[PDB]
RNA sequence: AGCCAGGAUGUUGGCUUAGAAGCAGCCAUCAUUUAAAGAAAGCGUAAUAGCUCACUGGUCGAGUCGGCCUGCGCGGAAGA
């Protein structure tokens, strides 16, 4: 039903996810079962908005990511020290 | 008039108060009850 | 039905005609008797009962009196003298007081031949059971 | 009025205050108020601010005072010539990092809530913001 | 937004103090006629009050409201 769109990321480490954040991206990861995790970059305001209803976080979302469908469920989530923002989600296959 | 750094108050302190921006300064103009007015200033230098 | 001419209230019960300490005062000038505060005040209060308050209409165009026709005695009246207590709202919530019932006051509301809301003598009649509220009894209904 | 009922010395190295704040999340109440900058909370500060929300609800829902000072500052006086040992411990803070949540409060309507957390920002020296409880 | 309307009845509200008729403070915050109309919103008060609004009917006729991320600016800003 929610339906979120990513792209898997082509770098990794600080440097990256903080020019991911400049840049009104962010990085997510997907793990859980057999196979390996996914590092994907997602769009801020786009799950800002769906990660402000309830529903969000306890039914199982699809993320998109070259056409191939995942469905998670919202497993943890860091957000910004004060500000409405998020930081880091992690996403378990479910 | 009161001067006042602050209108969050001055500005309902009655329905007819307004808030204007004449010259560079904001006044809260309020022409029925004027003990209400204030600025947000001073003047120049 | 028109404007505005003569027509204010404040007394404190029927079965006198005139009173000095509620008023005394201020009870008419705009060509309204103090005096006469009688002929017209028991011209149907004497022929039922003394003992509800009943204010009444003005009416003067320029006149040097007035005539006014009576209505209804109100509700509050009715929960002293017939339900319950007198103390009226007492302390009006911290314990219920007193009650009333269903039967007391619906018949009484009931003869209101010029006053009240709703042609269902029920609405009208729930209606009274608001006031009794105001002074904090008890519901048997 | 919040100090250390007892500690184990009597003095503390100034030291520095970089960081982000922990405990950062609504944890007790359904309504927090937040901190914005990094700085130092005194215990009559906290006490303001304590009072006028908790004036501002009609002593009604509940409160959560996330801080505590337990850091002693001392003070030199006047006409006192620099050395000659340490300060006298004056005053306690407690210190503050940007997203310290320092206040919850639940129990109240959200509009009541945000009013008492206006009326009590307006008495502490670092900016702050108003938060909500989060599921997850 | 503006302007035309209405804003009625239990109820002059019982009752805490010397008035009280929402007319101060504490208590509750019910209820009818309807198009809506708060046992009130706050000016005012000898009691009335006589204001307006909260809310709704009309008129107009296509936008309007105020929170969020952010850029540059405004006021805050007085000295020999
Ligand atoms: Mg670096
Ligand atoms: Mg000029
Ligand atoms: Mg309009």
């Amino acid at each position: 039903m929610f339906t979120i769109n990513a792209e898997v990321r082509k770098e990794q480490g600080k440097g990256a996810s903080r020019r991911l954040r400049a840049a009104n991206k962010f990085p997510a990861i997907i793990y859980g079962g057999k196979e390996a995790p996914l590092a994907i970059e997602l769009d801020h305001d786009k799950v800002m908005n769906m990660q402000a209803k309830a529903e969000f976080y306890s039914e199982v979302l699809t993320i998109v990511v070259d056409g191939k469908e995942i469905k998670v469920k919202a497993q943890d989530v860091q957000r910004h020290p004060y500000k409405p923002k998020l930081q880091h989600i992690d996403f378990v296959r479910a | 008039m009161k001067v006042l750094n602050s209108l969050r108050t001055a500005k309902e302190r009655h329905p007819d108060c307004q808030i204007v921006k004449r010259k560079g300064r904001l006044y809260v103009i309020c022409k029925s009850n004027p003990r209400f007015k204030a600025v947000q200033g001073r003047k120049k230098k | 039905a028109k404007k505005v001419q003569a027509y204010v209230k404040l007394q404190v019960a029927a079965g006198m005609a005139n009173p000095s300490p509620p008023v005394g005062p201020a009870l008419g000038q705009q060509g309204v008797n103090i005096m006469e505060f009688c002929k017209a005040f028991n011209a149907k209060t004497d022929s039922i009962e003394k003992g509800l308050p009943i204010p009444v209409v003005i009416t003067v165009y320029a006149d040097r009196s007035f005539t006014f026709v009576t209505k209804t005695p109100p509700a509050a009246v009715l929960l002293k003298k017939a339900a319950g207590i007198k103390s009226g709202s007492g302390k009006p919530n911290k314990d219920k007081v007193g009650k009333i019932s269903r039967a007391q006051l619906q018949e009484i509301a009931q003869t209101k031949a010029a006053d009240m809301t709703g042609a269902d003598i029920e609405a009208m009649t729930r209606s009274i059971e608001g006031t009794a509220r105001s002074m904090g009894l008890v519901v048997e209904d | 009025m919040l100090q250390p009922k007892r500690t184990k010395f009597r003095k503390m190295h100034k030291g520095r205050n970089r960081g982000l704040a922990q405990g950062t999340d609504v944890s007790f109440g359904s309504f927090g108020l937040k901190a914005v900058g990094r700085g130092r909370l005194t215990a009559r500060q906290i006490e303001a601010a304590r009072r006028a929300m908790t004036r501002a609800v009609k002593r009604q829902g509940k409160i959560w005072i996330r801080v505590f000072p337990d850091k002693p500052i001392t003070e030199k006086p006047l006409a006192v010539r620099m050395g000659k040992g340490k300060g006298n411990v004056e005053y306690w803070v407690a210190l503050i990092q940007p997203g310290k949540v320092l206040y919850e409060m639940d129990g109240v309507p959200e509009e009541l809530a945000r009013e008492a957390f206006k009326l009590a920002a307006a008495k502490l020296p670092i900016k702050t913001t108003f938060v909500t409880k989060t599921v997850m």
